[PDB]
């Protein structure tokens, strides 16, 4: 209603530069499986449920 | 067992081709309707949106 609740799904060293920005496709499958697959223009596709 | 040389007092001529021929398709179990369990805590789906 009145703020974002925040969760930190991850926390380390998925290699990231500021020179690469991402792009993002996300799906809804169902109630568990929503998966957010993404790209940079350096690193190899990813996935995040 | 298809072969009529059974019970018969002569039994002279009997051999493996003609004393005990079998038809294997009596011996058919109830294979068409068959179940098996379901684990209760297991995921799987069952919404599509």
């Amino acid at each position: 209603g009145t703020y974002f609740e925040t969760l930190i799904l991850f926390s380390g060293n998925l290699n990231f530069s500021t020179d690469y920005p991402i792009e993002s496709i996300s799906v809804y499958e169902n109630n568990n499986i929503q998966k957010v697959y993404w790209v940079d223009g350096l690193n190899q596709a990813r996935v995040i449920n | 067992r298809y072969d009529k040389n059974r019970g018969q007092v002569n039994n002279l001529a009997v051999s493996p081709t003609n004393f005990n021929l079998f038809n294997p398709v009596y011996s058919q179990k109830n294979n068409f309707f068959t179940f098996r369990t379901i684990d209760y805590e297991r995921f799987s789906i069952n919404y599509f949106p």
